[PDB]
RNA sequence: AGCCAGGAUGUUGGCUUAGAAGCAGCCAUCAUUUAAAGAAAGCGUAAUAGCUCACUGGUCGAGUCGGCCUGCGCGGAAGAU
């Protein structure tokens, strides 16, 4: 999990979701890509 | 092939055994060993191929000499012609090999005194003539005169393209036996001169003051300064993390001045700690290369009464001294390079 | 295979005595190369190398730390043998039974050592 | 059809079996024997030439028995002796190393038309001069 | 993708072939292989040459648009992928039946021996070709 | 958008290096059958092998895809009685 002020899609499998008012990135391929904005 | 023949035969045997080693699938399991064998195989292969061809030509030469009732002359003549041609080809193909940078030549007198100076002058003249008949550049850096003759010690810097690869073997001690110029009688005298050849190297300084690897402590000063000095952090101490030098300052009232002065002193110390290390390394290398002039630890000998130059590393004697002293010492260098390269190929255990 | 050497090299005689006796006992064979006289103990498994130092310290008074000489598969052997012996000398050693053995480097580097000769090179002594 | 099971599709110049590192370890970890290629791989090449590089496949079944089939040499080495130069380019755009005319491209086509697909011999030559273009050969008129 | 322009080209080139052609078949080879397909076309073309218009453009309104002249009842091939194959020289040529040997040759899928219907044929094999 | 299938033929590319075979880097980047297929966008080997993607054929049945000008909101945002 990367906590940063600038979250982007890295691979083609990353997705942008909003969960309880917080933006975060999840992809099914590489668990190195999941991020949250903070 | 005086002596290199045995080494090349052993080299061929090594080529055969690595042929065997690269077909087992067990030495293939580990990859460092397989990589090393594959790397070393190529020079083994081509040199061994040439050596086997020369061996076959030689065993052809041996045959047909003990035969009569036929004009053996022309075919053996062409056989020895192609034999010599193949030998020259192998020499030129395996002698060479990198390091081709310019060189520093320092030659100084040893045993003998006022006559070792004269021989040092003669030896330097030889080397300078060799450099000149190569379109190289020679300039003198340091010189100490030898009273009666040439130089007690002369340090020059020879500049070209491939100087070191040829002049690296001229280091050690050189012995001369002759009737000197500083002699009232007709006695023959022995003396020696020490030669050091080193490569020229870059000395790129780095400002090892990276502000990311410093520990800076600020605290109160110690001494007489009244009320101001008590409630103020005006004293600095800087620690260099890798090197370990710690320098501190309380000279001035301002913190910034203390930091500047202490940082400058730290830089000076870290620079001196590098100069005073490379200097000792270079001094040790020059001491271990230079030998010690004692007319008993020498790499080659010159004899003017017999007009003979001999090399003790490879036991090579030639009666062309008068040619060598004029700067034709390329015939004293080629065998050394060839045999050293053969040795370097051998040292692959 | 491993190489054995002690901490006070002034106690070589006791090392030889202990090694020959413990070689009489079980299966710890001893080799001394034709050159540079450095002992090599060849056991059947690893724990022998432990118990040998354990006894050599407990009963005798030598320490004898180990080395890691590379070798595998020693093989025992008129003028027919003599000529090979003088030809290939750096790889021949004496046992503790004063026999002769050919210390190779690897089995692949041993076949070429027997492909060139009419020598039986049987190993298991008589 | 049998796909890649335990084999590799390569081999060195076929004139001699030469159990050298370029060919030895290539089948080293697959087992089999290396010298026995001589009676199976050098007799066939004794027809054509010695030392020319041609490709084969070393299809091996798990029985440790090797079955192999040859084919025409690659155009990379076939456009060397006909081109008259052993070596090749590597800066083809800036400078060229050799010359070649449309006279001899088709003459090597049938020697390679056994499996090289194409509509006709002439169209097969377009691919030949396409590979020749990047090899630094100059088209000669 | 093709815009509205070369869709005409996929028709204009194609329409001229059913006019001068003969008994033609189709094949639903959803899993063919290009090395197999290299032999399929080039063996059948080897007899005369590039006379195969064996293209694969069988959309319900991209191959049917070439039908309204001839093979009218063959227009019912609109469903899943197929492949036309025409012959100008040789009426009722092997092109229907040389797929049958291809069927045994790792092409079990061959659209169930239908072909076109000029003589109003059926789902059956016509292997006749007199010599 | 999903879902089935193909994703190839002469580069074991000279150049380079022990091997660089689509994929370390240096140069070009044509051509065959194509319905499409890069002289290769990514993964994976010592090198191969192997897995995806570019592109295309089929199913389903109609809306879908990014930008520009603008109003208000979200994150970025941690202190001591
Ligand atoms: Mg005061
Ligand atoms: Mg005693
Ligand atoms: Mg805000
Ligand atoms: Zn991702």
């Amino acid at each position: 999990m990367k906590v940063r002020a600038s979250v982007k899609k890295l691979c083609r499998n990353c997705k942008i979701v909003k969960r309880d008012g917080v933006i975060r990135v999840i992809c099914s391929a590489e668990p190195k890509h999941k991020q949250r904005q903070g | 092939k005086p002596s290199i023949v045995a080494k090349l035969e052993a080299l061929h045997e090594r080529h055969e055994e690595v042929q065997a080693l690269l077909g087992d699938a067990q030495t293939i399991a580990d990859q460092e060993r397989f990589r090393a064998l594959s790397r070393e195989y190529a020079q083994l292969s081509d040199v061994s191929r040439c050596f086997t061809d020369w061996q076959q030509v030689q065993e052809d030469i041996e045959t047909a000499q003990m035969m009569l009732d036929d004009p053996e002359m022309r075919e053996m003549a062409q056989d020895e012609l192609r034999e010599a041609k193949e030998k020259s080809e192998q020499l030129e193909q395996q002698l060479q090999v990198d390091d081709e940078r310019n060189a520093f030549l320092e030659v100084r007198a040893g045993t003998g005194g006022d006559e070792a100076a004269l021989f040092a002058g003669d030896l330097f003249r030889m080397y300078s003539r060799y450099a000149e008949a190569r379109r190289w550049r020679v300039e003198i850096m340091s010189a100490s005169e030898g009273e009666h003759g040439g130089y007690k010690e002369i340090i020059a810097k020879i500049s070209g393209d491939g100087v070191y690869g040829r002049l690296k073997f001229e280091s050690g001690g050189h012995r001369v036996q002759r009737v000197p110029a500083t002699e009232s009688q007709g006695r023959i005298h022995t003396s020696a001169c020490t030669v050091a050849v080193m490569p020229e190297l870059p000395d790129a300084e780095l400002p090892d003051i990276n502000p990311a690897d410093l520990r800076i402590d600020t605290f109160r000063s110690s001494g007489a300064g009244g009320q101001h000095v008590n409630t103020t952090d005006s004293a600095i101490r800087i620690t260099h993390l890798p090197t370990g030098i710690v320098v501190e300052c309380q000279d001035e009232r301002s913190q910034h001045k203390n930091k500047a002065k202490a940082l400058s002193v730290l830089g000076a110390r870290i620079h001196a700690a590098e100069m005073a290390k490379r200097q000792q390394a270079e001094a040790s290398t020059r001491r271990n290369l230079l030998g010690s002039g004692d007319r008993s630890d020498r790499n080659r000998t010159y004899n003017f009464p017999q007009g003979r130059v001999t090399d003790h590393r490879i036991n090579l004697t030639l009666y062309r001294l008068d040619e060598v002293m004029e700067g034709k010492l390329d015939m004293l260098i080629e065998p050394i390079i060839q045999e050293h390269q053969a040795d370097q190929l051998a040292a692959l255990s | 295979f491993r190489r054995i050497r002690l901490k006070d090299p002034l106690k070589q005689k006791q090392l030889l005595k202990g090694l020959v006796q413990l070689s009489e006992e079980g299966a710890v064979q001893v080799f001394r190369p034709i050159s540079n006289n450095d002992l090599i103990v060849g056991a059947v498994g690893v724990l022998q190398f432990d118990v040998v130092v354990a006894r050599l310290k407990s009963e005798y008074n030598v320490e004898a730390v180990y080395e890691s000489v590379n070798v595998a598969t020693a093989r025992w052997v008129a003028k027919k043998f003599e000529e090979f012996k003088r030809k290939n000398e750096s790889q021949l050693a004496l046992d503790g039974g004063d026999n002769l053995a050919y210390i190779a480097t690897s089995m692949v580097n041993l076949r070429l050592a027997q492909e060139r000769y009419p020598d039986v090179q049987f190993h298991q002594t008589r | 059809a049998k796909k890649v099971q335990a084999y590799v599709k390569l081999q060195v110049a076929a004139g001699m079996a030469n159990p050298s590192p370029p060919v030895g370890p290539a089948l080293g970890q697959q087992g089999v024997n290396i010298m026995e290629f001589c009676k199976a791989f050098n007799a066939k090449t004794d027809s054509i030439e010695k030392g020319l590089p041609i490709p084969v496949v070393i299809t091996v079944y798990a029985d440790r028995s090797f079955t192999f089939v040859t084919k025409t040499p690659p155009a990379a080495v076939l456009l060397k002796k006909a081109a008259g130069i052993k070596s090749g380019s590597g800066k083809p755009n800036k400078d060229k190393v050799g010359k070649i005319s449309r006279a001899q491209l088709q003459e090597i086509a049938q020697t390679k038309a056994a499996d090289m697909t194409g509509a006709d011999i002439e169209a097969m030559t377009r691919s030949i001069e396409g590979t020749a273009r990047s090899m630094g050969l100059v088209v000669e008129d | 993708m093709a815009l509205n322009l070369q869709d005409k080209q996929a028709i204009v080139a194609e329409v001229s072939e059913v006019a001068k052609g003969a008994l033609s078949a189709v094949v639903a080879d959803s899993r063919g292989v290009t090395v197999d397909k290299m032999t399929e076309l080039r063996k059948a073309g080897r007899e005369a040459g590039v006379y195969m218009r064996v293209v694969r453009n069988t959309l319900l309104r991209r191959a049917v648009e070439g039908t309204p002249f001839e093979c009218l009842k063959d227009a019912f091939v609109g469903p899943t992928l197929i492949a036309y194959s025409m012959e100008h020289p040789g009426a009722a040529a092997r092109l229907f039946k040389e797929f049958a040997k291809a069927n045994a040759k790792f092409e079990v899928k061959a659209a169930a021996f239908e072909g076109e219907l000029i003589p109003a044929s059926q789902i059956d094999r016509l292997a006749t070709l007199p010599t």
